[PDB]
RNA sequence: AGGGGAUCGAAGAUGAUCAGAUACCGUCGUAGUCUUAACCAUAAACUAUGCCGACUAGGGAUCGGGUGGUGUUUUUUUAAUGACCCACUCGGCACCUUACGAGAAAUCAAAGUCUUUGGGUUCUGGGGGGAGUAUGGUCGCAAGGCUGAAACUUAAAGGAAUUG
């Protein structure tokens, strides 16, 4: 069954860029896709995305200018040291100067350059870029 | 950015209605449902011949806007764009390909038949199929006439109209070439009717 | 001499066009050799591979040749061509044509930081063909180009630097591995990385500022 | 088979092509106008060549060959203009001054916002 | 792109595709650039100046070039009620 | 889902099923087995002294005739006959 | 193990021919084929495509349900139904196009969203033979099934496509 939901968001977000499309329509929503698509768009990789409540939980529609390559979550949120975001880092992203492999920690969900700044850590959610 | 003068004029839609471009083939493709105004209890479909105008209009700007008239190249394979197409070759000096397109004519630059267009029209993007085939290996915009189940692959400004009825036709085509005139200046003023009939434009078989 | 015969050519001849990088901006399409010959001069080819081939043709046997070639600047343009011909030199001669013909440039950039001129490549990059894939992945400075002979060579008459590849599957076809390899540096200008994100206003073609001129006769 | 080679009836086209009038069922005055108007090399081909615009121009004097003719020509090109109609099916005088159209083709119309003389005649299957 | 004495480093800006935002490459024979006429007051077409756009070749091939025209187009001032924001 | 367990708590099924997997692998079978030890001519080790048993004269066919002057050798240390090629020697003057 | 036992028919019984177009072929025919109670657990048991979930193109069909229609046929005096027709809609079922995509290719709306590699989970494979053999264990009245090696041997065995 859907057994996450930021797999299914990100999914169809992901093949709705690909086919060049403008904008797509997730569903459910949850604390953590507001989240994630909130450091998405702090970066610029969507334009604008719309909360829709119905009282079960939300859709959402996200508008996407053209920016975004891929982004996807990675499967068991591993455990991440501060010392292994190097790792991660070194193999998702698809280069040193860009990209963002994002982090939950117990200082909020945030991408790991924040992680880096504040010096802290946590689980793995996913990458953008 | 047009003046209230590009509004379609009762004559002009008079023209339309009266050669049935209005009438649209009984299927839609899910590229064209915008065009489609209503459909009709016998299952054929009614055109926004408000967007046929505004469309011709925009062919019209594009043919107007190539730096030599001769680039620009009307297409036919279709029987009755042929006549069409050779006269809006006449008044508009752009190159004509009634007939057989013979294939590899915009690769290929060793045939005779090769030229080079900046821009491509066709009047059936379905039997004039591989001039747009060719056109897409070599960065030349297409503007065809499509009827709405025509495939809009490799086509950019559509003119929704009918490719099947001849008076369609030469009437569609008939009114581009006046439109560009009209933005060259040929046809000086805009409240002046073209001196020229558009049944010059229409198939005549003896 | 060479009389062009593409209004694109007669643009060349009539020195109107510099660079490539306005062929390939507007994605003109080449098909007259001589045009990369004017606009790339110092283009070093280099035979990959030569290969006897047996036809047969019509209970006639015979003997030809399929010639793998490849070209470039050191700087930042590429080039591949495969041909068969009926002779070595004539295979080569024809090879180096169609090279010449399909040149492609390259987005080399930075690893990290960011010091005197770009040497290895901008981002990650994959190109397949066949059964073969080849990787191409940023490299810091000196670390050489890490590939075997054949994709070494590619990438050296391309102009990189420092290169880290991963191949996989039948690697030893070459014209596969070459292709390959060829559309993992044929994509690097097309990956949207941040720094191009900012509007540019579009460009018009050579082909309308000089319409008048290289116009046929 | 006596199948005449190229050079014979490619000089047989070409001459009909432009010199027409001149040509009759006749040999013997084809060629000596085959030694007045041509250069051949050869008495022999000569009569090749003249008998055989003999033979094609007792083909041309039964019908439209499918070479070139300017006498044909230029009047095929006056016969695409010639039958313009003074009055089209696009005049609405061939209907009294109105247009049969449809129940929906009306609503468009009235959806422009355009003034046409129309009438309604309703379809239905 | 540029390095750190400030000065930008690359063969070429490529040119973005309009409808989809995504870079148009050198080897995208089935791009394609659309330049529409600017228009005086007296219905003439002025020789040089253009509204252009630009298209990839996925989109031509896809068969969304069109509508993407007419939107492109409608919102930059060339058309009125031929394209919908809804549908 | 690429048809293997990818969960967290999944650790113990992952490698039990990469265990009972290597013994496809054909070298890791040999050495959990000890055939080393137990079958392998040599026993385990780079070498063997023998004592030539036979002189063998054996003819081997395709797509090449080796008139075969191979040996009959018997290890010492095993009992265990083997035949073993005697290289670069023509008359084979050098091993009775 | 009973009942049944028309047809057809492994076994078997009998004939053949007459030639190397060859024993088909023939005629009986026992078990079997049908069933009742037990067993057996295997098939190219095949879509040679695990199951759940999300997303990503059109077009013809059709099967099942539903919503709409001053649509049609059915007369009685108009309905009511019922079939049909059009539009839409969930759920099937096959087909026809393509490819953005995948693939070694044939081909594939999944065999796609896979080096830009991570939605959950089960099972299986690691060159060809030796061999589904030996051994043990287990299930079966048996025929058998399930589980399942090694020594030794071998440079290929194999896929798809292409020319003659
Ligand atoms: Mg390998
Ligand atoms: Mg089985
Ligand atoms: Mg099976
Ligand atoms: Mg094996």
């Amino acid at each position: 069954t859907r057994s996450s939901v930021l797999a299914d968001a990100l999914n169809a977000i992901n093949n709705a860029e690909k086919t060049g499309k403008r904008q797509v329509l997730i569903r459910p929503s949850s604390k953590v896709i507001i989240k994630f698509l909130q450091v998405m768009q702090k970066h610029g990789y969507i334009g604008e995305f719309e909360y829709i409540d119905d009282h079960r939980s939300g859709k959402i529609v996200v508008q996407l200018n053209g920016r975004l390559n891929k982004c996807g979550v990675i499967s068991p949120r591993f455990n991440v040291k501060i010392g292994d975001i190097e790792k991660w880092t070194a193999n998702l992203l698809p280069a040193r100067q860009f990209g963002y492999v994002i982090l939950t920690t117990s200082a909020g969900i945030m991408d790991h350059e924040e992680a880096r700044r504040k010096h802290v850590s946590g689980k793995i959610l996913g990458f953008v870029y | 950015s047009l003046p209230a003068t590009f509004d379609l004029t009762p004559e002009d839609a008079q023209l339309l209605l009266a050669a049935n471009t209005h009438l649209g083939a009984r299927n839609v493709q899910v590229h064209q449902e915008p065009y489609v105004f209503n459909a009709r209890p016998d299952g054929v479909h009614v055109i926004n011949v408000g967007k046929t105008w505004e469309k011709l209009v925009l062919a019209a700007r594009i043919i107007a806007a190539i730096p030599n008239p001769e680039d620009v190249v009307a297409i036919s394979s279709r029987t009755f764009g042929q006549r069409a197409v050779l006269k809006f070759a006449a008044h508009t000096g752009a190159t004509p390909i009634a007939g057989r397109f013979t294939p590899g004519s915009f690769t290929n630059y060793i045939t005779r038949s090769f030229k080079e267009p900046r821009l491509v029209i066709v009047t059936d993007p379905r039997s004039d199929a591989q001039a747009i085939k060719e056109a897409s290996y070599v960065n030349i915009p297409v503007i065809a006439l499509t009827d709405l189940d025509s495939p809009s692959e490799f086509v950019d400004v559509a003119i929704p109209c009918n490719n099947r009825g001849k008076h369609s036709i030469g009437l569609i085509w008939y009114l581009l070439a006046r439109e560009v005139l009209r933005l060259r200046g040929a046809l000086v003023d805009r409240t002046q009717p073209w001196s020229i009939m558009p049944d010059l434009y229409f198939y005549r078989f003896p | 001499g060479w009389v062009p015969v593409t209004k694109l050519g007669r643009l060349v001849k009539a020195g109107k066009i510099t660079t490539i990088e306005e062929i390939f901006l507007h994605s003109l399409p080449v098909k007259e050799f001589q045009i990369i010959d004017t606009l790339l001069p110092g283009l070093q080819d280099e035979v990959m591979n030569i290969k006897p081939v047996q036809k047969q043709t019509r209970a006639g046997q015979r003997t030809r040749f399929k010639a793998v070639v490849v070209v470039g600047d050191s700087n930042g343009h590429v080039g591949l061509g495969i041909k068969t011909a009926k002779e070595v030199a004539g295979a080569i001669r024809a090879g180096i044509i169609i090279a010449k013909l399909s040149v492609i440039p390259i987005r080399r950039g930075y690893w990290g930081t960011n010091l005197g001129q770009p040497h290895s490549l901008a981002t990650k990059t994959t190109g397949k063909c066949g059964s073969v894939t080849v990787r191409l992945i940023p490299a810091p400075r000196g670390s050489g180009i890490v590939a075997s002979p054949a994709v070494k060579k590619l990438l050296q008459l391309a102009g990189v630097e420092d290169v880290y590849t991963q191949s996989n599957g039948k690697t030893r076809t070459l014209e596969n591995t070459l292709k390959a390899a060829f559309v993992a540096i044929g994509n690097t200008y097309g990956f949207l990385t941040p720094n191009l994100w900012a509007e540019q206003p579009l460009p018009v073609s050579p082909l309308d500022i000089y319409s008048d001129e290289a116009s046929a006769q | 088979g006596r199948v005449r080679t190229k050079t014979v009836k490619r000089a047989s086209k070409a001459l009909i092509e432009r010199y027409y009038p001149k040509l009759t069922l006749d040999f013997q005055t084809n060629k000596r106008l085959c030694d007045e108007i041509a250069t051949i090399q050869s008495k022999r081909l000569r009569n090749k060549i003249a008998g055989y615009t003999t033979h094609l121009m007792k083909r041309i004097q039964k019908g439209p060959v499918r070479g070139i003719s300017f006498k044909l020509q230029e009047e095929e090109r006056e016969r695409k203009d010639q039958y313009v109609p003074e009055v089209s099916a696009l005049d609405l005088s061939r209907s009294n001054g109105v247009l049969n159209v449809d129940n929906q083709t009306s609503d468009l119309v009235k959806s422009l916002g355009l003034k046409l003389p129309l009438s309604v005649i309703n379809v239905s299957a | 792109m540029e390095n750190d004495k400030g000065q930008l480093v690359e063969l070429y800006v490529p040119r973005k595709c309009s409808a989809t935002n995504r870079i148009i490459k050198a080897d995208d024979h089935a791009s394609v650039q659309i330049n529409v006429a600017k228009v005086d007051e007296e219905g003439r077409a002025i020789p040089g100046e253009y509204v252009t756009y630009a298209l990839s070749g996925y989109v031509r091939s896809r068969g969304e070039s069109d509508d993407s025209l007419n939107r492109l187009a409608q919102n930059d001032g060339l058309l009125k009620n031929v394209w919908s924001y809804s549908r | 889902g690429k048809g293997k367990p990818r969960g967290l708590n999944s650790a113990r099924k992952l490698r039990v099923h990469r265990r009972n997997n290597r013994w496809a692998e054909n070298n890791y079978k040999k050495r959990l087995l000890g055939t080393a030890f137990k079958s392998s001519p040599f026993g385990g080790s780079s070498h063997a002294k023998g004592i030539v048993l036979e002189k063998l004269g054996i003819e081997s066919k395709q797509p090449n005739s080796a008139i075969r002057k191979c040996v009959r050798v018997q290890l010492i240390k095993n009992g265990k006959k083997v035949t073993a090629f005697v290289p670069n020697d023509g008359c084979l003057n050098f091993v009775d």
